[PDB]
């Protein structure tokens, strides 16, 4: 029975809704850029492309690690699943820490949320994505803990798969945000 | 799953047409140029429909006909064993109470209440996720 | 004492019955207290509405229960 | 203007309309059948009513009467 | 009508699936609702206290009335523990029949009392009132055993 | 021989039968009942707010209210009526009758179902708990426009609670939509194809897609507004395009919303008409295609709420709205062609459906008139708009909801509502509504804008306000027969020992017991058309049904 997977359908449609949420955020950002004429990144702001690219590379690497974990999960092997998902969790935590460090260095040199119109849209566009990353990390921890406490079944496999493409959605959203904020300007 | 994919593909086509038409017609003939809000909204609505329709198309392209997708199917064709459907549970109301606590702590700016609500949300979601997987107690 | 096992399954395992006169008199005295709380230094009248409404609801509930038990519709 | 007039209308027209429509409708006849009179013959089908209460053919007695 | 009368149909199981027209009822009892409710309450709370089913029959007994009554009692769910009261308002006959398990529990000194109450109430034309009175007195008579 | 029944069914149920089941239940039928009850309670509180508004609006001058109090009153009335009654009553009806209509035993995610219900309830409570604040509830409009909602203007704590309650409720609604989509996609009987399912199911699927499109962008806008109000975040600053940004976002959410609260009720009346006309539904595929067309077009007209700002491209949105006006007319003609040449009997659901037809027709005429920008230039933000959307909203939501209750009360309880009380209720509601909301067209055409707490005697409009208040009090006294009928008929009332108490029923819900069992079915009939219960209960009609299915 169960020719298509039901948790998969649910996760896909919910990911679509979250795409609409990020649509709202992108609209907020794209407006008020057309109002800043000239040096539209204002008085004190300078983005650090020497630190923005490594964290993106780590995020893509984590996506690849998660896909490898999915491959390990499709065959009834739980230990490879665990290894690859621990690696993915660590890479994601490193991304989050790098983003926080960039936040600190950017806030102690000017740009703040109540300081300018650019700081507000920048911080809201990136912080909600960071929150989604933290949610994905929590999901990873819960999935691993659940694998520890019962026999490995196709339901466990399905859980791994749906968590994986949630992570992939987060990664593609970050790619869009990065391309929009650091290159297009 | 042909009709679901076809529905979402029709929606995608119409949304993409409307998006591109609105984009170019605000690039011209508008008081300030591109509108930059409705354009983004329509583009990412098209993206929503595209994601869902593409997933459904990929599922349908590698699946045998189901008893509910085939007329002249018999009710004894679906005989078997369906999935697992949860009986009674009390975790949803606790999840809702935790989320409401965090929401009240955000409405009235109280970071201690926000943190308590977040911790309660984590705890109750853990309880919901582990409910049918805890083993017997090890004594 | 005892109630029916068809109303309280574990009636033989613990205290399961409380007489209805206690509840009726308690409700009436609660309403009386709510009413008597209109004596003091409470200038303004937005709270008298709450007191009167809460007492009226309780009296109506007690009266409904007493009537339906007197006429046999419950019990 | 006409404070008393507006008050009277606002407070009275809904009640009058309610009463009229209630008289028109609630005085009609319901679909419930008429009560059986013991003078006419029993025309309904036979009825058997049980108690359902005790949850889980040799006769042991009897008694008779003729009103 | 014994062949699924115009709306009823046999299903994949042995269950029937009947219908009704948009303005019609499907019970057709020539008694008030608030009298059927009192009879149901009496018939339930007497059986609960007596630990024995109580049943009521209203149709005809156009034969040996005792034989028909004790052939009717065999339709009660648990006939070996049951007390049935049958009334014919055309032949004007009242008959109470028992079971084996309900015997020596106060059944002999309560059946004539039930018949007497039912008759005394039927001599004015109160069928439901007579039934309720008879059920009350017989239920107060029988004891749980 | 004989068969042993009870003199009367059991009235209520044993002690302790509901309270713990109510906290731990995962049964979609009980969840739908809870939806319905809580939604009607919120309807009552919103109606009380409207009654206060009417009684102040009569008799020029401020008699007992204040300006701030009147503002809070219309804000909270609009908010409660639009988001705490209609949007959750949609999912109440869905949870009631969708798995039965597709032949399923249960919904896809039964714990997510309960989570959606509880999120709705607690979000509504959070949003409404602003009246106990010394500043009062929210006092900007229901639309909460751009610079008025910042922290300098409207600095009270009611707006914060408003925002957070809306966010909680929106998450609940999104989860409900996900559940419904997945249920229709996966759980489905082994003979029911997608072009054999009911129009109510089709409309619910479309409404769920619209929900998934519309609600997340409102959540994003609310989070941006909270960021402003609590951190000084320059996002809706008028030095930017912050004034028009908020309007664009909010109306992109808000028009799909008014289409979210219409299509399930179109589906309800399209399920009700054929049963009481003893005919098939006219143009099954045409109705499906009209629903899809409305769903598609509803996401490109949002700016017809922004004609007077002087910042939108008028012809695009005007053409889109004129276009969206056509599938509704096709749907109306299908509903009429269903009743044409039948055997019509008018019980309470059919009566309420005809009232719906009339009222919605007039409201839609007003709307398509309102869709012209030159005319909107005069009649916008007046009582003409109020009259229009009250006609459409009342006609669809209130009338189709009452029709659905009168229709499906037996299928959920095993009892019948009284019909004389239903006729009294219908006529009270009809007279009251057409007395209170007809003169407002004139009221708004002559200069009288919306959201005014007071006016002057030297103006006109002092008799029409009194007439509208009289009608409003009639509408207020209309609810007592309905409430009394439900309260009595739940416990007493004619029992239903059959399937289909309204004979000639379709849609596979009338082919199971009157109160359905847990998992809803003990047997399923062969599925060949969209009328399986009809083909099951009248087997001699299949030949006559297929022979003449195309004459017209
Ligand atoms: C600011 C500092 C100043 C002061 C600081 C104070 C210092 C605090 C230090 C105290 C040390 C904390 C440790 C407490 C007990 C340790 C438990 C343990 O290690 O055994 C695992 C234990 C195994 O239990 P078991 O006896 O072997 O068998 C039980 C059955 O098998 C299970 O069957 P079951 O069906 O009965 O399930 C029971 C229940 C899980 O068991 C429980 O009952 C947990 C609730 C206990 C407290 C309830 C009190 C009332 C709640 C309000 O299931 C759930 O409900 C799932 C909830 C998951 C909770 C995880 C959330 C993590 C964040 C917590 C914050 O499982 C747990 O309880 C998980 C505990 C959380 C993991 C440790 C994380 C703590 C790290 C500290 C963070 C900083
Ligand atoms: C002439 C023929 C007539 C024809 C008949 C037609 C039938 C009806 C037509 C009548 C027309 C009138 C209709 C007008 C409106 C009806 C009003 C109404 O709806 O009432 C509810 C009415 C009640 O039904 P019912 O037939 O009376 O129920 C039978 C009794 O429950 C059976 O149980 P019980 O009554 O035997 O139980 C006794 C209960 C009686 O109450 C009830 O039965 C239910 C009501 C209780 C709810 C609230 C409890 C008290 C809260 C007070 C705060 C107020 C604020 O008392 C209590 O236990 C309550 C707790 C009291 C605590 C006392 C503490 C004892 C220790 C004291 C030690 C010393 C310490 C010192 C101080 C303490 C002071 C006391 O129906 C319902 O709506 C609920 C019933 C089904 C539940 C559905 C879910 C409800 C959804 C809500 C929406
Ligand atoms: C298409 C289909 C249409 C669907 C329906 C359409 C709806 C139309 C609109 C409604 C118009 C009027 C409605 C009148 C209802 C008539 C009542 C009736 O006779 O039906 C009996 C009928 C029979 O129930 P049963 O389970 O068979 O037997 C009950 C047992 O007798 C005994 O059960 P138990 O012992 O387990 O406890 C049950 C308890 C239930 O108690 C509670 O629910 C606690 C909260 C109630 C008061 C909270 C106020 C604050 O009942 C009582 O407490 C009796 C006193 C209640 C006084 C209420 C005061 C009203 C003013 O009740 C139902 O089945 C209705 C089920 C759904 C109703 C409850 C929905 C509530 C959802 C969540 C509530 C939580 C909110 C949190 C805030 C509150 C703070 C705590
Ligand atoms: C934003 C709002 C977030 C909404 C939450 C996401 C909803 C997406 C649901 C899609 C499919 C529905 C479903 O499968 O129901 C499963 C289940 C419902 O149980 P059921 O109805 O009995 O169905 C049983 C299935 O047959 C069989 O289900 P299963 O037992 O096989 O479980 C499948 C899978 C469930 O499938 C998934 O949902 C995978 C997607 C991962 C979600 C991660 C998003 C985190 C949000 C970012 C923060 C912004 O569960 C897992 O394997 C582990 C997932 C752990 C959830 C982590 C959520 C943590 C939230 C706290 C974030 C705070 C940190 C920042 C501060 O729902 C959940 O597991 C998640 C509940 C979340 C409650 C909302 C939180 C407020
Ligand atoms: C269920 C709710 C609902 C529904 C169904 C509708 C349906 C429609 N609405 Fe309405 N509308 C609202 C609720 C609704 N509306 C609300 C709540 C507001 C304002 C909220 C706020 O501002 O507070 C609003 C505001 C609103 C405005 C802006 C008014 C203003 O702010 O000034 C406009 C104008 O473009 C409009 C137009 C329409 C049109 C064209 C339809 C069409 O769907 C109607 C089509 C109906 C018909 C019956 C046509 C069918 C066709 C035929 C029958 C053939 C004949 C055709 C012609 C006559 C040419 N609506
Ligand atoms: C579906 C949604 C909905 C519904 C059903 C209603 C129902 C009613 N509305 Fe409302 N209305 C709106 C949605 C709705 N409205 C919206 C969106 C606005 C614009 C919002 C904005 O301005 O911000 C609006 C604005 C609005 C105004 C303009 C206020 C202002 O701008 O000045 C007026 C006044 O004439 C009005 C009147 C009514 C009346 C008389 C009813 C009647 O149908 C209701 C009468 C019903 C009852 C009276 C209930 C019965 C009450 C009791 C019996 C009390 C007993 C109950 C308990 C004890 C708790 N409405
Ligand atoms: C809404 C969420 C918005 C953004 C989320 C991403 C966070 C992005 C983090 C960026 C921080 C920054 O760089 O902003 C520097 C500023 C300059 O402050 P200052 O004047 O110079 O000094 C004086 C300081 N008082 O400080 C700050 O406002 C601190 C920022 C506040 C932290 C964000 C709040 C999180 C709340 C989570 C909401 C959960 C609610 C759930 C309920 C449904
Ligand atoms: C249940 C919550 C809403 C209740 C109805 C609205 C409450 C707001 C106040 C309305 C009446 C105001 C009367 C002021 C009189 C002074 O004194
Ligand atoms: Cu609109
Ligand atoms: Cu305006």
């Amino acid at each position: 029975l169960n020719r298509p997977n039901m948790v998969s359908v649910g996760t896909i449609v919910w990911l679509s809704s979250e795409l609409m949420f990020f649509a709202g955020l992108f609209a907020m950002y794209f407006t008020a850029r057309a109002q800043a004429g000239g040096a539209w990144p204002p008085e004190p702001t300078e983005l650090n492309l020497a630190l923005a690219v490594p964290v993106t590379l780590v995020l893509i690497a984590s996506s690849f690690t998660c896909q490898m974990g999915v491959f390990a999960a499709e065959r009834g092997d739980v230990f490879g699943l665990r290894r690859w998902y621990v690696i993915t969790f660590l890479m994601g935590l490193f991304f989050v820490l790098g983003q926080g460090y960039e936040y600190i260095h950017l806030v102690e040199h000017g740009t703040t949320i109540p300081g300018s119109a650019y700081g507000s849209v920048f911080y809201l566009a990136t912080g909600f994505h960071g929150l989604h990353v933290i949610g994905g990390l929590v999901a990873f921890v819960l999935l691993l803990a659940r694998t520890k406490m019962s026999k490995f079944t196709p339901a466990q496999a399905t859980a791994a798969i749906v968590v994986s493409y949630y992570w992939h959605f987060v990664d593609i959203v970050w790619i869009a945000l990065f391309a929009t904020i650091y290159f297009v300007r | 799953m042909h009709i679901e994919a076809r529905l979402f593909e029709i929606l995608t086509a119409f949304f993409a047409l409307a998006a591109v038409v609105y984009a170019v017609l605000t690039a011209m003939f508008a008081t300030g140029g591109v509108e930059w809000a409705g354009t983004t909204a329509l583009v990412l609505t098209t993206g929503l429909t595209l994601i869902t329709g593409t997933f459904f198309r990929f599922v349908a392209r590698r699946l045998d006909t189901r008893p509910e997708d085939y007329e002249d199917a018999e009710i004894s064709d679906g005989a078997g064993e369906l999935g697992f459907f949860a009986p009674h549970s009390w975790w949803p109301i606790l999840i809702s109470l935790s989320f409401s606590t965090a929401a009240v702590g955000a409405a009235l700016w109280l970071p201690w209440l926000i943190a308590a609500g977040v911790a309660f949300v984590i705890t109750s979601v853990c309880g919901l996720v582990f409910e049918y997987y805890w083993g017997p107690e090890k004594h | 004492t005892g109630v029916d096992v068809e109303d309280v399954p574990s009636a033989e395992w613990g205290w399961s019955h409380m007489p209805i006169g206690v509840m009726h008199i308690g409700g009436l005295l609660s309403a009386a207290f709510l009413l008597v709380m209109m004596r003091g230094n409470h200038v303004g009248h937005v709270e008298d509405w709450f007191l009167i409404g809460f007492a009226a609801v309780i009296v109506a509930l007690v009266g409904r229960n007493w009537w339906l038990r007197r006429r046999g519709w419950i019990r | 203007m006409s404070t008393a007039l507006t008050h009277g209308l606002i407070g009275g027209v809904p009640l009058v309309l309610f009463a009229v429509l209630a008289l028109i409708f609630l005085t009609r006849k319901g679909p419930h059948p008429d009560t059986y009179k013991m003078s006419d013959p029993w025309t309904h089908a036979p009825i058997l009513w049980a108690a359902e209460e005790p949850r889980e053919v040799v006769i042991g007695g009897g008694a008779s009467g003729k009103w | 009508e014994l062949d699924l009368p115009y709306g009823s149909a046999l299903t994949s199981s042995g269950r029937i699936s009947a219908v009704t027209e948009p303005g019609e009822l499907s019970v057709h009892y020539p008694f008030p609702t608030m009298d059927l409710v009192v009879l149901d309450d009496a018939l339930k709370y007497g059986s609960r206290a007596a630990k024995a089913r109580f049943a009521v029959y209203i149709g005809p007994l156009g034969a040996d009335t005792a034989a028909t009554a004790r052939e009717i009692l065999a339709n009660v769910p648990t006939p070996e523990n049951a007390v049935l009261l049958a009334v014919s308002p055309d032949q004007r006959a009242i008959e109470v029949v028992y079971g084996a398990d309900v015997k020596g529990r106060g059944i002999e000194s309560a059946a004539p009392l039930g018949v007497s109450a039912a008759a005394a109430s039927f001599k004015e034309g109160n069928l439901i009132d007579g039934l309720i009175s008879a059920v009350r007195v017989m239920s107060a008579g029988v004891s749980p055993a | 021989e004989l068969e042993a029944r009870r003199p009367f069914p059991e009235r209520m149920g044993p002690k302790g039968n509901l309270i713990y089941k109510l906290i731990t239940t995962t049964d979609h039928k009980l969840i739908g009942i809870m939806y319905c009850v809580v939604c009607f309670a919120f309807f009552l509180v919103g109606g009380l707010m409207a009654l206060f508004m009417r009684t102040e609006l009569a008799m020029p001058g401020l008699q007992f209210l204040s300006n701030e109090q009147f503002n809070q009153l219309f804000t909270m009335h609009g908010t409660v009526m639009l988001l705490f009654y209609a949007t959750p009553i949609v999912f109440g009806f869905a949870n009631l009758v969708l798995p039965l209509q597709i032949g399923a035993p249960d919904v896809a995610f039964p714990r997510l179902n309960a989570l959606s219900f509880w999120l709705f309830l607690f979000g509504a409570l959070i949003a409404i708990a602003g009246f106990i604040t010394p500043g009062g509830a929210a006092d900007f409009g229901w639309t909460a426009y751009s610079p008025l909602t910042d922290a300098i203007h409207s600095p009270g704590a009611g707006g914060d609670l408003w925002i957070m309650g809306l966010a909680v409720g929106g998450l609940g609604t999104i989860l409900g939509g996900v559940n419904m989509i997945t249920t229709v996609v996966c759980m489905r009987a082994p003979g029911m194809t997608m072009f054999r399912m009911p129009i109510f199911t089709w409309n619910i699927l479309v409404t769920s897609i619209l929900v998934l499109i519309a609600f997340p962008i409102l959540t994003a806008a609310l989070f941006g507004l909270a960021a402003d109000r609590h951190l000084g975040a320059h996002i809706y600053d008028p030095a930017n395009g912050g004034v028009l940004l908020w309007q664009h976002l909010f109306w992109f959410f808000g028009h799909p919303e008014v289409y979210i609260i219409a299509l399930p009720f179109f589906g309800i009346v399209s399920e009700i008409f054929p049963v009481f006309s003893r005919k098939p539904i006219f143009g099954y595929t045409t109705l499906i295609y009209a629903t899809l067309a409305i769903a598609a077009l509803s996401v490109a007209v949002w700016a017809h709420h922004m004609y007077a700002t002087g910042a939108v491209l008028l012809p695009f949105f005007s053409f889109m709205t004129f276009l969206i006006a056509v599938p509704t007319g096709i749907k109306f003609f299908n509903w009429i062609g269903t009743m044409w040449k039948g055997q019509l009997t008018f019980e309470t659901p059919m009566l309420f459906s005809v009232g719906f037809l009339i009222t919605f027709l007039l409201g839609g005429l007003s709307g398509v008139l309102l869709a012209s920008p030159p005319l909107d230039f005069h009649v916008t933000d007046s009582y003409f708009v109020i009259a229009h959307f009250h006609y459409v909203l009342f006609g669809t939501i209130v009338f189709a909801t009452y029709a659905g209750i009168y229709f499906w009360f037996p299928k959920m309880t095993g009892r019948l509502l009284d019909e004389r009380l239903g006729k009294l209720h219908f006529w009270l509601t009809f007279i009251g509504f057409h007395t209170t909301f007809l003169v407002q067209h004139w009221l708004g055409d002559e200069g009288m804008p919306r959201r005014y707490a007071d006016y002057l005697p030297t103006d006109g409009f002092t008799t029409l306000n009194v007439i509208s208040t009289v009608g409003a009090f009639i509408l207020g006294v209309s609810m007592l027969p309905f409430v009394w009928n439900v309260f009595k008929s739940w416990r007493y009332g004619e029992p239903v020992t059959v399937d289909d108490p309204w004979g000639y029923g379709n849609s596979l819900e009338w082919a199971t017991s009157c109160p359905p069992p847990r998992h809803n079915f003990t047997e399923l009939p062969r599925i060949r058309s969209e009328r399986p219960a009809f083909e099951l209960h009248y087997p001699h009609m299949v030949e006559r049904m297929r022979a003449e299915a195309h004459v017209g």
